[PDB]
């Protein structure tokens, strides 16, 4: 079964260190694989300040939200 | 560790009185015992510069001569020992055949006068009785050492029989670290008993010194006047005593309020925090406790500054025209100095003291404000932004049009809030005269108005860098792991876009140019209202008036001090006008280019050194190997070549130009 | 068997709840849990369930409320009455200007308004408190 | 120590500009200069023709401001930042006014903001629109009434980035 | 010396490796993400501090991170070439 | 098919810990004294629908309330904005719109009567300057009078205090202070139409106070005054 978030979903970063943390991204992919700490996969269409814009987060630093709506993050 | 550079020395200078950083400093209470040593050494200082004023006074300078005429006469400060001086021809300092002496714009003389010294044998027994004062100072700094160490040697010999004896840990250092009993006996005695105690020293020596004919100390020396005497320009004597009387009783009484040496009377600090609106925070954090104190003392020491101007308290002090400026921009600066210090050790406090709870948990003031700091930040911005904007925008329409020659066509707005407060407080002068006031209300107008929103501005500008420091000391967006780096480091690379000044420190570096500004701003507004009130009122709208009949105009004497023509009294103030623009320009240098460019000049420097001939064989160059001066070495050594500038060419410029 | 990171994650959990109960049980021993720092005085909780307790008062923590309350209004009464008498209605300025000494009752008087005040704010935590 | 004092036309520390000596004599130096640079030129010169214009605004800038109070001392016409509408020289006209402008110009740029929600479009304007938020901004304080109170303005704290992390984690 | 440190967020793609002036890290095997191997730091008595590393690392914040020590700047550190401290 | 997250996997929202309530270690904030600030809910718009008042006047009914600049929903708004209940709930405003209505209502009869009669002992003055008359005088009985009514306000304000409707969450009902001596109005029916009939005189007699205060203070705003 899918351990994590669906391809596809977006799920708010709730990582406080990170570019993108409380804001939505779009989950790129998961891996399945039991023995990855930060499987979720998030890219986000602001890139961070060193010009990037996907991540690896683990289970518990994503959550499901919906798609941002016009003018927000 | 022989293996060192150059730099090892400016990497210890600037931290040698950082204690807590010291090495084999294993506690707190040897952080403690060394911080309270170091208070003793302090007090010792203080009362040795004391000793020393007084003995100059009484020696090199003329007070009883100056006590019988002090209107026309001038103090003398010290007398001048100077080898360079010319020796054909006499100096401006002398009656040409005298020891050279310089006025002194300290006010001491009033303080003295006032104070009730009539002879010489008084300053010297003062001297005398000061230089004891610092001897036991240092003897009390010897003896709690003493007693410290006593104390951990009985705690190493005996110990108490259950395991909880690592308990006693803690509260070795309670004496220095107890907060309840220190505030009591602080508030009580060291301030209320203080101002009761100096009531009865002026009851005693200072109003019958004043007083010309003799009359028994009684209740009729406490009165409650109010203004100046006229005789002396300077608040009445009897109504200082009553003052300090009445703080003296009201502080008294505050200072039971804590339970300091039995639990059974008084309440606990904690306590009330705990019950009060700010939930709690480390009361025990020496950083913290120091910020508090600067705070307040910056505030006390701007009160100081306005009001000694304002309220003449010492006699023939108004009468003084440069004593009264020097005065007030002394106290000016050190009151800016000690506000930007509260601001960086609470910065200190966040980064090493704060505990800070998990993140979601919101429980203390500093958890609050830490989750707003973003909010704060912005609006602090904002308001900066429009006061710059604004007042930077109408002094331009008014410098165009001046310039174009219409004044009417200034943009004027008349002080209607400060006029009206003005007006109430007058309004309750008046009526207490019915049942003077000096330089407590003044005309107040449009150019009053505009200086005040620039020093306004000033202010923010200088508040939003501390709290944008002070809130992203513990982490940013930028940096977000950055309590893990110690308070001041150089950069984190030139990733992540670049990363210049990145750290708090760094923000206390730019603030310290701001705190200079609105400084300036403040003393250029005193002074230019005090030399000319009447152009100041009338031209002070447009910044042309402020660059030339300001600055310009009053520039005259002090760059014509010594010339082809000849010297006055003022050459040495001409000189360090010079040698303090010298040190700005200088500071220039640390402060643009940096550190990279100088280590690889250092580099063909040692090349050069190694390769010369009889240098390479006695200096090898591994001990003290020369480098160049770290980022955060450099940005300090800059900063303060800056700040001396600044700072050490305003002097000379408000004597020339008041004297 | 293979201790993955979510298995690694549920050992710190665990770990650190139950160390978290340790160290506020008494069997911890820390700087932060002495008098005058983070707990409370031993046998004066001021807080309780989110509610200021009697200990909050002091001293007055064993007066009831009703006698609270009508301490605090009557030292509002007085206080009120010495304050507005020495301000407007009964001005002392101009007789001790004269030379004459102030009614006394007014100064002792007029500081029972704030006193009043903090006896209100008594009051109403002890009659929260259900004494 | 009345109402009436209230108001900023009844203060001791300004007069009106036609009554103000100040204000006169600066006026007539002001044209004096004036006349004076004027004279240097031939009559019939184009420059003679500006210096009679700038003569004519001089005189006409002086009756206009007539009305105007300005300080005794200098003389100068004040602006009066009470609050005070039907006074000249009030500052709550411009102030309006100013304030108008500038919601107008912060509604429009918001709208196309949210319309646009992309780095191309910011880059490479839409033009129509652009102009088409330009247009519809001069409801916005209306508009923006509305959204703020029907939660339309500000989102909640939760959905943007709130800073630094300033503890553990 | 400075303090090289590697998180467990680091993804094995060998920039900093790569990137490293002086050969302080090295990729290891390990089993924490996908490509089953994570950066080193064995030698970082060599770490000069450049922080070139931390510009290469691609993750949201940096899976290695260069605490800079100035107080115990060694000549390896300090990149010395005229003088010697061996 | 999902498989279930455990819970030590199970990510911590921030949106589920806003500041005006307790974080996950649960503590309870600091005591409040002026009511028992518990956690605010967002209701203040469904709460104002439901509310009594609109009748045609505005061309509204119930459950249609007026208000244009939508007052009532900064309650609701003070959840985004910041987390801190700054405006007050439709309760609150409830209860101060009958406070003022009650008010007003005896306040313009009292500036009618007090054109028309008079009270021997008490300061001559016309409406507008009677109270800094007595307050100015206080001699004989109008400093006792003035006493009386200032204790008699304070110690109903006091025992009246409406808790906890700044959040809505105040046990009686807004402006029910129980003062029903005659018991004129006991029925569910009868206390709505008669809720509707005080305070539709309420706003009618705070628009006639606004408009005898307005007109005086600029004597042409009002015709009759
Ligand atoms: C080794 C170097 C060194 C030296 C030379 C000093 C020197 C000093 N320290 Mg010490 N200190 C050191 C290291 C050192 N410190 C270290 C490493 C720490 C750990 C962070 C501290 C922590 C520390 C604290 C916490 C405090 C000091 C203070 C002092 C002063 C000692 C007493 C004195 O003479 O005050 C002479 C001072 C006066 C005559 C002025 C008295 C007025 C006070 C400062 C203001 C009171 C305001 C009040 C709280 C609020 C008023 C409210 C009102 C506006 C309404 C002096 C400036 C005290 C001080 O005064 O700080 C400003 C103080 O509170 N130090
Ligand atoms: C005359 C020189 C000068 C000028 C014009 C400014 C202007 C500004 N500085 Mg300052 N600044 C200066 C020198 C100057 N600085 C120096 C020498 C330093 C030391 C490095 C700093 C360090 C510094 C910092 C660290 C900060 C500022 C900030 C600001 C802003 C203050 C608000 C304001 O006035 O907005 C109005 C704008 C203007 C007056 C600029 C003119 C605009 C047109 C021409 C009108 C503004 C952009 C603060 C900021 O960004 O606040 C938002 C801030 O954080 N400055
Ligand atoms: C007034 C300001 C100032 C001063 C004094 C200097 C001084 C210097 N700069 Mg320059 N510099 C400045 C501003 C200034 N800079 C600024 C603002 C910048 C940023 C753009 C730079 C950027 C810069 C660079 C990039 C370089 C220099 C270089 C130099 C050096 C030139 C060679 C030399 O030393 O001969 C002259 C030295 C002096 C005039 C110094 C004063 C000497 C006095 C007159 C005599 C001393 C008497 C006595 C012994 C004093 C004892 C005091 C003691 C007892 C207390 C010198 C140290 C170059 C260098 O280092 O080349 C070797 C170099 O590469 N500067
Ligand atoms: C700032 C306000 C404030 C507040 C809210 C409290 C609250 C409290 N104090 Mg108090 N306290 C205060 C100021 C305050 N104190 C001050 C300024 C002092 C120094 C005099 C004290 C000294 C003090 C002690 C020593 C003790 C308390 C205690 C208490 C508790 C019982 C109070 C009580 O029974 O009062 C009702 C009693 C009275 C109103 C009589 C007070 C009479 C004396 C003479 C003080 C009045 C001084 C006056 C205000 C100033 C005169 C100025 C001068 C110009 C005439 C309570 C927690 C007790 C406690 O339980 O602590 C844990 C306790 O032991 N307090
Ligand atoms: C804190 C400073 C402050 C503030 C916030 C205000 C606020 C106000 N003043 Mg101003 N005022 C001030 C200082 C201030 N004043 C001072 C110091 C004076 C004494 C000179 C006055 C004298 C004054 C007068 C005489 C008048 C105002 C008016 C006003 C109103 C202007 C907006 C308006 O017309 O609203 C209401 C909408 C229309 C508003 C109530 C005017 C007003 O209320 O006009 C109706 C008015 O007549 N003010
Ligand atoms: C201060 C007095 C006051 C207060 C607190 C309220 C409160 C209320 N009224 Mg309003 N109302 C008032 C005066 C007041 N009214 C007056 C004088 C009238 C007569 C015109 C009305 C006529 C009226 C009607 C017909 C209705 C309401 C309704 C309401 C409710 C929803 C609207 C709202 O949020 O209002 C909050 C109001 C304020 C916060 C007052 C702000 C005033 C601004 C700041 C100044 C404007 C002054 C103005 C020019 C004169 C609410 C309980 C509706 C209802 O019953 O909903 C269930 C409804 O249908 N009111
Ligand atoms: C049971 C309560 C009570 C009692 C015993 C009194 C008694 C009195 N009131 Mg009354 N009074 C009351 C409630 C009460 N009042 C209330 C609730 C209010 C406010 C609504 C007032 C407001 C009031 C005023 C304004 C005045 C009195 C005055 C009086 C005196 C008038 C003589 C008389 O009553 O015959 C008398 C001492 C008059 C007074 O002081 O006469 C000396 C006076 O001026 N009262
Ligand atoms: C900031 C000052 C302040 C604070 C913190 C409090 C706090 C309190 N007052 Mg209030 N009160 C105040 C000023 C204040 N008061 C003033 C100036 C007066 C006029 C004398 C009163 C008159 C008063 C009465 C008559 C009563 C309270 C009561 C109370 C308690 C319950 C809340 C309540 O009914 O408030 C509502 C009343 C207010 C005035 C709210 C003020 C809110 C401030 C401005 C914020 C609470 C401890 C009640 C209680 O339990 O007493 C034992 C009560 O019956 N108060
Ligand atoms: C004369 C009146 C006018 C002028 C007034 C004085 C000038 C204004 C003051 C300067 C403004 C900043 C003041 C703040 C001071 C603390 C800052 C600090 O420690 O950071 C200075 C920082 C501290 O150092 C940094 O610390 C960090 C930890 O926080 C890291 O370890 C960094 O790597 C390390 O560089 O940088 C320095 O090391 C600076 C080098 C200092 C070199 C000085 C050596 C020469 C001394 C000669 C003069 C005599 C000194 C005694 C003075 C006698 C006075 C009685
Ligand atoms: C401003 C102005 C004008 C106006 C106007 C207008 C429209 C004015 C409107 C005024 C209005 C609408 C005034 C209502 C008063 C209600 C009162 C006093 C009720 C008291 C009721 C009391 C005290 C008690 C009631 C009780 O029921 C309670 C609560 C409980 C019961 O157990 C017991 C009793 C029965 C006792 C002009 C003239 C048009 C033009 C001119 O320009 C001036
Ligand atoms: S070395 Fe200098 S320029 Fe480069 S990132 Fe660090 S502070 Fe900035
Ligand atoms: S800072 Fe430079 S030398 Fe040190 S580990 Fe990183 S890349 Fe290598």
């Amino acid at each position: 079964p899918w351990v994590g978030p669906k391809k596809g979903s977006w799920v708010k970063v709730l990582r406080p260190e990170s570019y993108w943390y409380q804001t939505r991204g779009q989950v790129v992919n998961v891996n399945q694989k039991p023995e990855i700490k930060y499987p979720v996969t998030v890219k986000f269409d602001r890139v961070n300040f060193s010009n990037v814009n996907t991540n690896g987060f683990a289970l518990w630093e994503v959550i499901e939200a919906p798609a941002p709506g016009p003018g927000e993050v | 560790n022989g293996r060192c550079a150059t730099s090892r020395y400016l990497q210890v200078m600037g931290s040698i009185h950082d204690i807590e950083s010291y090495f084999a400093l294993d506690n707190t209470l040897s952080l403690n015992l060394q911080i309270f040593t170091a208070h003793w050494g302090h007090l010792a200082i203080i009362l040795m510069w004391i000793s020393g004023n007084l003995y100059h006074i009484a020696s090199n300078a003329n007070y009883s001569l100056w006590i019988k005429n002090p209107i026309p006469s001038m103090p003398i400060a010290h007398n001048i020992w100077d080898p360079h001086f010319t020796s054909s021809t006499s100096t401006p300092y002398s009656h040409t055949t005298t020891a050279a002496v310089l006025i002194a714009y300290s006010g001491i003389y009033n303080q003295l006068y006032t104070s009730g010294f009539s002879t010489v044998n008084q300053i010297y027994k003062a001297t005398f009785a000061f230089s004891c004062l610092a001897v036991i100072s240092i003897l009390l700094a010897k003896i709690h050492i003493r007693t410290h160490s006593e104390v951990l040697h009985n705690s190493a010999t005996h110990a108490s029989q259950i395991p909880s004896f690592f308990q006693l840990l803690y509260f070795l250092d309670v004496g220095i670290s107890s907060i309840n009993i220190r505030l009591n006996f602080h508030t009580g005695v060291l301030v209320g008993f203080f101002s009761i105690a100096y009531t009865g020293h002026l009851l005693d020596v200072a109003i019958p010194a004043s007083r010309a004919p003799l009359s028994h100390t009684s209740l009729s020396y406490l009165t409650f006047f109010g203004g100046l005497k006229s005789d002396t320009a300077s608040l009445y004597l009897t109504d200082i005593a009553h003052h300090h009387l009445a703080i003296g009783v009201i502080f008294v009484y505050i200072g039971h309020l804590y339970s300091s040496c039995s639990t059974a009377l008084g309440t606990y600090i904690r306590d009330m925090l705990y019950t009060s609106a700010i939930y709690m925070f480390q009361i025990k954090s020496l950083h913290l406790a120091l910020s508090l104190a600067l705070a307040g003392c910056a505030v006390l020491t701007s009160a100081t500054a306005q009001h000694i101007y304002s309220l003449t308290p010492y006699f023939y002090l108004s009468y003084d025209y440069v004593t009264s400026v020097t005065l007030y921009v002394h106290h000016s600066y050190i009151a800016s100095f000690l506000a930007i210090a509260s601001h960086a050790h609470a910065a200190i406090t966040l980064v090493r003291d704060w505990v800070a709870p998990l993140e979601l948990e919101s429980s203390c003031t500093i958890a609050r404000i830490h989750t707003h700091k973003a909010a704060i930040i912005s609006h602090l911005s904002w308001v900066s932004l429009w006061l710059g904007f604004h007042t930077l925008a109408i002094y331009s329409h008014n410098d165009t049009n001046m310039a174009f020659g219409s004044p009417s066509k200034q943009i004027l707005i008349e002080p209607t809030n400060a006029q009206l407060i003005q007006e109430s407080s007058g309004k309750a002068l008046y009526s207490f005269a019915i049942n003077s006031f000096g330089s407590f209300i003044y005309p107040i107008g449009p150019g009053d108005l505009y200086v005040h929103h620039a020093i306004a501005l000033g202010l923010h500008v200088t508040v939003l860098i501390l709290l944008k420091g002070a809130l992203e000391a513990r982490g940013s967006k930028l940096m977000p792991d950055k309590m893990e780096h110690s308070f001041g480091f150089s950069c984190d690379g030139p990733g992540r876009g670049g990363t210049c000044d990145i750290s708090a420190w760094d923000c206390f570096y730019l603030a310290m140019f701001w705190m200079l500004n609105t400084n300036a701003w403040i003393d250029f507004y005193f002074h230019y209202k005090y030399l000319a009130p009447r152009q100041f009122s009338e031209s002070s709208t447009y910044l042309e008036s402020w660059f030339r009949d300001y600055l310009w105009f009053n520039s005259a004497p002090l760059i014509r001090a010594y010339s082809a023509l000849g010297t006055n009294d003022l050459s040495v103030q001409a000189w360090f006008f010079l040698l303090t623009h010298l040190a700005w320009a200088t500071g220039f240098m640390f402060l643009i280019s940096w550190r990279g460019y100088w280590q690889e000049l250092i580099d063909i420097i040692l090349y050069m050194h190694l390769k010369t001939p009889i240098l390479i064989d006695l200096w090898n160059g591994g001990v003290y190997t020369p480098l160049a001066l770290s980022i955060v070495q450099a940005r300090f050594i800059g900063l303060v070549h800056f700040t001396a500038g600044l700072i050490l060419t305003y002097p000379p410029f408000i004597i020339s130009t008041t004297s | 068997y293979k201790e993955t990171p979510a298995d690694e994650r549920l050992f710190e959990q665990v770990y650190l709840q139950y160390t978290s109960e340790y160290m506020k049980g008494p069997m911890y021993w820390h700087k932060d849990k002495l008098q005058g720092s983070l707990p409370d005085y031993p046998g004066r909780p001021m807080i309780r369930d989110g509610k200021y307790t009697p200990y909050v008062l002091g001293n007055l923590k064993s007066f009831s409320s009703n006698e609270l309350a009508f301490l605090s209004m009557l030292f509002f009464g007085v206080g009120l009455y010495g304050n507005l008498q020495f301000n407007y209605y009964d001005p002392q300025w101009a007789k001790v200007d004269a030379g004459g000494y102030f009614n006394v009752s007014y100064i002792v008087e007029s500081l029972l308004l704030p006193i009043s005040f903090f006896m209100h704010i008594a009051c109403y935590i002890q009659k929260q408190n259900g004494k | 120590n009345t109402p009436e004092h209230w108001t900023i036309k009844a203060s001791k520390r300004l007069e009106l500009c036609k009554d103000n000596k100040a204000y006169k004599k600066k006026f007539k130096d002001e044209l004096y200069k004036t006349e004076k640079q004027q004279k240097k030129y031939a009559t019939g010169s184009a420059v003679y023709a500006r210096f009679n214009k700038k003569i004519a605004q001089i005189k006409n800038r002086q009756e206009a401001y007539g009305d105007r109070l300005c300080g005794k001392q200098d003389g100068n016409p004040r602006v009066v930042a009470t609050g005070e509408w039907n006074v000249r020289a009030s500052v709550m006209w411009p102030a309006s006014i100013f304030l108008y402008t500038a919601g107008w110009i912060g509604w429009a740029g918001r709208s196309y903001l949210i319309r646009t929600n992309d780095e191309t479009k910011e880059l490479n304007i839409d033009v129509p629109l652009a102009l088409t938020c330009m247009a519809s901004g001069f409801s916005w304080p209306v508009a923006a009434w509305q959204e703020i109170v029907n939660g339309e303005m500000a989102v909640p704290s939760s959905q943007i980035h709130p800073g630094g992390p300033y503890t553990q984690s | 010396s400075h303090a090289v440190k590697i998180y467990d967020t680091c993804i094995g793609c060998t920039l900093c490796v790569r990137a490293c002036p002086t050969d302080v890290l090295e990729m290891v095997p390990a089993t924490v993400n996908a490509a089953k191997q994570v950066a080193s730091s064995p030698r970082v008595e060599d770490c000069v501090g450049c922080k070139r590393c931390e510009t290469a690392c691609p993750t949201d914040f940096l899976s290695i991170r260069v605490y800079l020590q100035e107080n115990e700047e060694t000549q390896y550190s300090l990149g010395l070439d005229l003088a010697d401290w061996s | 098919e999902m498989a279930t997250l455990p819970k030590h996997m199970q990510p911590v929202d921030t949106a589920d810990y806003p500041v005006y309530k307790p974080g996950p270690s649960g503590v309870p904030k600091l005591p409040q004294l002026v009511g028992d600030w518990g956690v605010p809910l967002p209701g203040s718009y469904k709460a104002c629908l439901t509310m009594v008042g609109p009748d045609v006047e505005t061309a509204c009914e119930v459950g249609k309330p007026w208000d244009p600049l939508g007052l009532s929903k900064l309650y609701d708004r003070n959840f985004d904005f910041n987390g801190n209940m700054t405006y007050p709930h439709v309760q609150w405003l409830r209860e101060s719109e009958l406070k003022h209505g009650r008010c007003a209502m005896l306040a313009i009869v009292g500036i009618f009567a007090q054109q028309s009669f008079h009270i021997d002992g008490y300061p001559e003055a016309p409406w507008y300057e009677a109270l800094k008359a007595c307050y100015d005088n206080p001699a004989g009985i109008v400093g006792f009078g003035i006493a009386q009514i200032s204790a008699f306000a304070m110690v109903i304000e006091g025992a009246y205090f409406p808790k906890d409707s700044w959040i809505g969450q105040m046990d009686r009902e807004p402006g029910d202070l129980g003062f029903d001596p005659l018991k004129l109005a006991k029925d569910a029916e009868s206390m709505k139409s008669m809720q509707l009939k005080e305070l539709k005189n309420g706003r009618l007699a705070m628009m006639a106070f606004m408009s005898c205060v307005v007109g005086h203070y600029v004597p042409g705003s009002v015709p009759g005054v």
